[PDB]
């Protein structure tokens, strides 16, 4: 079968460069050009351009001239793409594809100057005051890099939960989670937030106390 | 630059219904060689786009025949006779006839359900964060439908956007509603120069904003 192997995720510094690879197998590399597509997280798709392995001919989207450089190696059926002068704007997932039917798994590029930083975890109890349903929260701030895994009572309490996608703060991330239970259940019982940040090998547990 | 406008940008349907997506090119996409390279893609979260239709109306290997494509010259349409759950995701039309090749903005095929107002909760800064010198005010807007919504913060009556970070969840897997978290971060100093913190949510299920609020010195 046609297979397109792309290089692992890249965490690089602004201003520098990065060169990803796309190794083709399962077909004749020189029988098709190799297109590259950019996708900024949660958004659209953009055609960067292509390289014809046979004669090294290229065609670029004027928007990416100078930013991207496409090259190819016939000896190993491997195409490459080099991004120069990175900025957070270049953070995205890059794909290679010989034609519409077969795309690589993509290469994630994250352009940032941050260092691994464990998250600050704060419990979110309701304002002093009651109805029959309570909503409790947990806010994890300023961590890096992604991701973190949050659970409630270790994973037992998983209904009525909403964990929101992380978003950039400074060049640090911030995410939150809310779980709603009947007030008959809280604070009579227990409810604690479990935040694990695999990058700093930290797992914090903060339990929600009434104010 | 051939721009590809697809309509709608969001398409709610009920399992079993029909689904039609439109895509029109700002100009003819007949390639010099005589073919029309208009394609349709479906992409699921954390995955790469999968080809469904190529050359206007040709199904790619393994693609179910309830998917069909048609149109010509400048107007193209993708139709799903009866929507299944593996069909939910983002669709794209694409043209590979004129460089720069371009994609449509995408159409998210999501699930239809009954309108539901958001359950609004507001949370003052935790004692911990305040001890650390920071002050975040959180406001959750949960379990609403449809997805379009807007949150507005008011500090002592003053509208505030500087320092507000929002995040939206994908359509819930169980009840098909949407949620949102809005967080206002100030410094403790700043936080203490004020008393009333308010988050208003205007959603289509009402012309009147649902407002939650608290007075700091209470
Ligand atoms: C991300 C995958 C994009 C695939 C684009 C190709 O598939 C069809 O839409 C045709 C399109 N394509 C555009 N240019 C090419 C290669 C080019 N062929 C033609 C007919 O111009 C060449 O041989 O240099 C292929």
């Amino acid at each position: 079968k046609v297979k397109l192997q792309e290089s692992g995720p890249e965490l690089v510094k602004p201003g520098a460069s990065v060169k990803m690879s796309c190794k083709a197998s399962g077909y004749t590399f020189t029988s098709y050009v190799m297109h590259w597509v950019k996708q900024k997280p949660g958004q659209g798709l953009e055609w960067i351009g292509y390289i014809n392995p046979y004669n090294d001919g290229t065609k670029y989207n004027e928007k990416f001239k100078g930013k991207a450089t496409l090259t190819s190696d016939k000896s190993s059926s491997t195409a490459y793409m080099e991004l120069s002068s990175l900025t957070s704007e270049d953070s995205a997932v890059y794909y290679c594809a010989p034609y519409g039917g077969y795309w690589g798994q993509g290469t994630t590029v994250t352009v940032s100057s941050a260092k691994t930083t464990a998250p600050s975890v704060y419990p979110l109890a309701p304002v002093c005051g009651t109805g029959s349903s309570v909503t409790l929260g947990c806010l994890v701030k300023g961590y890096f890099p992604e991701p973190v895994t949050l659970t409630w009572n270790s994973g037992s309490l998983s209904s009525g939960v909403h964990t929101f996608p992380a978003v950039l703060q400074s060049d640090l991330y911030t995410l939150s989670s809310s779980v709603t239970v009947t007030s008959s259940t809280w604070p009579s019982q227990s409810i604690t937030c479990n935040v694990a940040h695999p990058a700093s090998s930290t797992k914090v547990d903060k339990k929600i106390e009434p104010r | 630059d051939v721009l590809m406008t697809q309509t709608p940008l969001s398409l709610p349907v009920s399992l079993g219904d029909q689904a039609s997506i439109s895509c029109r090119s700002s100009q003819s996409i007949v390639h010099s060689n005589g073919n029309t390279y208009l394609e349709w893609y479906l992409q699921k979260p954390g995955q790469s786009p999968k080809l469904l239709i190529y050359k206007v109306s040709n199904r790619f290997s393994g693609v179910p025949d309830r998917f069909s494509g048609s149109g010509s010259g400048t107007d193209f349409t993708l139709k799903i006779s009866r929507v299944e759950a593996e069909d939910l995701g983002v669709y794209y039309c694409f043209q590979g006839s004129h460089v720069p090749l371009t994609f449509g903005a995408g159409t998210k095929l999501e699930l239809k359900r009954a309108d539901a107002a958001p359950t609004v909760s507001i949370f003052p800064p935790s004692s911990e964060q305040l001890t650390s010198g920071g002050a975040s005010v959180v406001c959750f807007l949960n379990n609403f439908y449809p997805k379009d919504i807007n949150v507005k913060w008011k500090i002592d009556g003053s509208e505030r956007q500087n320092g507000v970070l929002n995040s939206w969840t994908d359509q819930d897997s169980k009840d098909s509603t949407y949620s949102m978290s809005s967080t206002l971060t100030l410094t403790k100093d700043e936080y203490e120069r004020h008393n009333s913190y308010t988050c208003e949510a205007t959603h289509k299920t009402s012309t009147s904003p649902i407002v939650k609020s608290f007075n700091r010195n209470e």
